[PDB]
């Protein structure tokens, strides 16, 4: 539903739209999984006229695309969002975040205690749904958090 | 004579109700018009066996607020083979020969009140005996309530935080349960409730109590409400973090909360309340540490002054 | 050269159009001046070629203003930023950065003993230009340093 | 080609019921017949960067039962590697390429963990991490138990103390919830029950558990009594001296219990064990120690020797 | 009022020659004739988060000269984990509850301005705040330059020692740059020189300054002699005894040392002024510190007294 | 018959460029053919007076490589040899009737020395006196660097950070000054320069030096790049951090330089060496650490050994 009001409208021929992503959860995906830093073109729309109603963020990179793993990073912050796979200006692909096995580097350990705090490692939590209730286990201090808990940085 | 005078000031609960509305109309009054000659030529031992500077700067200042001289010490230092000395009870003996009346504050249960069975005619007032009492506390968190609040009966009072260790909330609660018409809701987490022991106090005297899971389900109901520290030692630090977050009072959980109600806090505070609650007007915790300088003064008024002609 | 016709950056009826951004600062600046914490819709183009003066940056605010000190504040990143004020679909108005007195909340003084390094203080710099470079003072610290080494990293 | 030849042990949930039984069986045979020169020309270190003397010693005399050199140190109150400014990465780089295998104690959780990351082909082994992990209690646990019952399936296992805080008492149910038919009595304080993800965990096996009062409860139902010190530093002195009397265990408690019945306590224990019980055919903690020899010989053999001769 | 009166003083630079010259004339008028319940019934806290005994028994002499009650501490003690404790912000906002004003020391620089945020209308001064500022240590040294020498312009001064973390130097340096026509000698070691940034703020003022080796080169042309303890930890032990000799002063230095020079010595001093050259009429280091006693209550009534009618 | 049996080993410059190849030598073919049972029935002493949890290791290993055994401690705080009452005099007295051989370590400078005066027969080596030696370290790093350079002549050899308390950057320059054709580039602060007397003796020589404001100043002429921890206690928190911006060393700074070059660091790191360096073919510290081995197992055999069959 490309942004089509007037003209001069926003599209790229061969890249990855990510799009539906919740209001606000939009920046958090660019610092979290450091998407800007590339030297490639990217286009973003934050608090958009949303698909029915309400807003939406929208990331478009082009010449760039993201395996089912990356797409997968994102079902934490934006389950909902779906990635485009676009080529030749068409829309060849469509996926959607599935529940990853593991999240790597984003999350942080709530136990304090933990080893990963103090030192060089990146952070690795075991992904594991509670009926919805998903719970994380930290991979080093192997304790286990709901996401909810873990999801305060 | 005043009804306190020359009296030891051990525990709250050796105090009635009409001994707490007497503390507090002085306090008032005291706040009002200063009496800074009362305590002239008297002379205080504050003797902190165990440090704690906010308590006892709190108390120094109301010494010197008077009048009064103050000789004492703040202790931690090479004691840890001082059980090989003398007695506490022949310290008190030595002391109460010097001094007018002694503050004092002690790592344990009870020496307070032993102390008083060595001083003599001299007043012992009780800054803390171990997990035991604290009655000055209790009487500016009154005072407090009472001043912003406007009464000590018909309120709701909510006490948040560790309830299991949190000897200043087990002893407002039984001061609150002296006046009438009071409803309780707790909302601790289940390792640290309020203990049994209170709840069946209340039962007995037919007081209203509750058990929230969180704030929100009263914040609009409470005109007090009293947070405490979570000691994180008392926890593993897992654990601490996993329920960490459902106790932690933010600007932002106030919006919906009743124009008197006070938000209290006793001693030092971390991330149990974030500083955003600082800026709005139901902030009431350094309010609330003044004014132990008037709860303060008034038992020293009282306790060494016959009469009291304010 | 913000001309650009190709099916992309689109004009605004209000807001602030901020132009001229180096590349890799203009996330930088959404970042460290929080820009995305507002519901108004925002555009932002990010390595953009700016005709051939290398690649910039583009951010557009609709419906949003800002005062000659917030364009002041940008003076350090992008000092040759442009900032476009728009009603009604043209620039009623240009301004550039101009390098401040002071700088509030976003910098970190490089002394680890600054007591501004613990507690609820927002840091703020008095800044002055010297040979080469500009020096910060501290508003605690009261140490002075080039803003090279403020900037670390 | 043993399965464990030159892999890490850090975690008990990392092993299997098939790994844990080549341990025990290993284990048996070293403590029949001895190799004293198995592991010669060997080095390992010993890696306490938290003091546990117990531990400490039973490692190192395993150590040099076997006949290897030991390099290590002990109580990093402020060492270099751990608590000045060295990370733990840079250390284990560092000592991973002096020694040939490493077994480290340390104060946080995860850390035996990360090393593995920066030991390359060395194998590190974990002593205790934090509140975490212990896996060389536990396989000394389960040996004792198995040695003195004949299996390690189909028993009637009473754990005692602190089921909360004793990381040994979760360790030793997750790994006899690996076999078959055991049914768990958790006899502890309110305050310190087992944690729920345990019971939950035994309930998505299907294993029977139960939840008691006291000791006499179950006294004859059990063959092992496995006993944990209750940390009176984790709770108030008073609220402590209030419940155990249902909690220490005299030889009188014992008239009634199974012959086969065996008392474990992973050590050190303070009044929970009567002396009286010390003298009775069923005490079988300094027991339970000295297998902690046999338990550490056979991992160290089993992760440095690709196939056991004996 | 006066000009100083409800300020916080927190740094030289913040205030103007006039500002200086106020401080010190009052010091000069409460030398002379002394006002001891000129702060009668006000109470100043003495915070020392870092001792400092010199420092610390100054200020308290100076407020009980004044009549002020006095309630502090000096700490060290048991603050090595009070960072798990509360903020300096909180802290000062409980105390600015209790007392007229603050004199803190504190181990962070800032420290004494952040306080001055929080303590709401409660005047701040600084005691000393890391290596930034130590306001009262410069006035009392412009008073005794001032009070023996008769001006702050037109002088020469050496400084003489460590320049280059020597606070009071860089402070006083700061200060006399305010005044006219000084002309500045410092005689560093080449590792412990005047800093660069000084030596920028004198050039652009276009303040006469010049590099000397030893003292004899213009010991007849000083007025003011300004030593320095030359920090030993701060060098190679070694490394100071090979130059230690170079910047010590010894009677015999001053034979042709002006009549009117002073020799002047902020702080502990130690083998850099030989006790020989304290018997001479040069030496003004001890009365020097006897002038703190003004400086400081200069500080004190200009601050908290609207209005003085010395 | 070795020119070093049953030699001290306490200062570098009490070894020729012969004893020194010597030694590398023996250590390249004990790193290649191991003999773990040369010094067998040997017994050493490794008298840590100052910890040094590193080097102690190294050398202790370096020990059981061989097969001697070992006894010693670590850390006198307060050892009734050194620090009570006893002589170091009378400590080696004892000892030397004890053991074979000693290494020791002591925060007194010439103390390595002195004990080679009272311990008879039994050789001595110095594993660090104060700031002066620290023979091991540098055989260590000479070792290392021909190892990957393959030669000890004509390199281009950068040393950066703390030239001027460096111990161990002066004992490398020495003895690489003992070998022909080595420039050296000095990149450090100001504050930290390499002493005199070291540019002096490299003059006498006619060694080509020269100082460098930055690493990447002269990144391509380099074969090794010296890293020496910047001691921050060393000065000023706000001084130091102006600096570190020019020496601390990340890999993209690597991107010029040869592929012969390779990064050495004594350790322990702090924050010079950024963690992205640990995964370039050039990072060279860990490698430099595990040939501390070889160095010293070179050495205890050298001098308990009249000579090698290797
Ligand atoms: N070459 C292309 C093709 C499409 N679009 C974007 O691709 C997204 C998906 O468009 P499309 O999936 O083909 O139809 P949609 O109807 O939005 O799919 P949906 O249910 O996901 O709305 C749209 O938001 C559109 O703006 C683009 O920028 N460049
Ligand atoms: N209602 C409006 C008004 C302006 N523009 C943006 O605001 C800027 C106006 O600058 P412009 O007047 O077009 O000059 P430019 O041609 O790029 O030249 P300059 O580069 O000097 O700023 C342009 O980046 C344009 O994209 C817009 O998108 N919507
Ligand atoms: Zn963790």
């Amino acid at each position: 539903m490309t942004h089509d009001n007037k003209l001069q409208v926003e599209a790229i021929k061969r890249g990855t739209v990510i799009d539906h992503i919740p209001a606000q959860i939009g920046f958090k995906l660019l610092s979290l999984f450091k998407l800007t830093e590339t030297d490639q073109r990217i286009t973003i729309g934050l608090n958009l006229p949303s698909g029915e109603m309400g807003r939406k963020d929208l990331i478009k990179i082009e010449n760039t695309f993201l395996s089912e793993d990356q797409v997968d990073q994102l079902a934490l912050y934006a389950p909902q969002a779906t990635v485009n796979r676009i080529d030749n200006y068409e829309v060849v692909g469509k996926s959607r975040p599935s529940l990853p096995e593991r999240i790597d580097n984003v999350l942080v350990c709530p136990n304090s205690n933990c080893i990963s705090h103090a030192e060089p490692v990146s952070s690795s939590f075991a992904v594991r749904k509670r009926a919805n209730d998903i719970a994380l286990k930290c991979k080093y201090c192997e304790k286990e958090f709901s996401h909810n808990v873990v999801l305060a940085n | 004579a005043n009804p306190l005078y020359q009296k030891h000031i051990i525990s709250i609960n050796d105090l009635s109700r009409d001994d707490l509305n007497l503390v507090l109309a002085t306090a008032a009054k005291l706040k009002a018009n200063p009496q800074p000659e009362l305590l002239k030529h008297k002379v205080i031992a504050s003797c902190f066996f165990a440090a704690s500077t906010r308590t006892r700067l709190s108390f120094e200042t109301s010494m010197h607020r008077l009048g009064a001289s103050v000789v004492g010490f703040s202790d931690s230092a090479n004691t840890s083979l001082g059980k090989k000395g003398e007695t506490l009870a022949d310290t008190i003996s030595v002391i109460s020969t010097y001094v007018d009346a002694i503050v004092m504050r002690h790592p344990q249960e009870g020496a307070a009140r032993l102390a008083t069975e060595f001083s003599g005619n001299v007043p012992v007032l009780n800054a803390g005996d171990g997990s035991n009492q604290h009655p000055t506390q209790t009487l500016l968190d009154l005072f407090t309530i009472q001043e912003t609040q406007g009464r000590l009966d018909n309120l709701h009072v909510a006490m948040v935080g560790d309830l299991k260790y949190g000897r200043t909330v087990h002893s407002l609660t039984q001061a609150l349960a002296k006046f009438d018409g009071n409803r309780f809701y707790f909302i601790a987490p289940d390792a640290l409730a309020m203990p049994q022991y209170i709840l069946d106090m209340l039962d007995e005297k037919g007081i209203a109590w509750s058990l929230h899971s969180s704030i929100e389900e009263v914040m609009a109901e409470v005109d007090i409400l009293y947070m405490t520290r979570v000691q994180k030692e008392r926890l593993d630090p897992s654990e601490y973090a996993n329920v960490k977050a459902q106790f932690v009072l933010r600007a932002s959980d106030l919006h919906n909360a009743k124009a008197n109600m006070k938000v209290l806090h006793p001693l030092p505070r971390v991330d149990e309340i974030a500083t955003d609650v600082d800026k709005t007007p139901h902030a009431w915790y350094f309010q609330q540490a003044g004014n132990g300088i008037f709860a303060r003064q008034a038992l020293l008024a009282l306790v060494l002054n016959r009469d009291l002609v304010l």
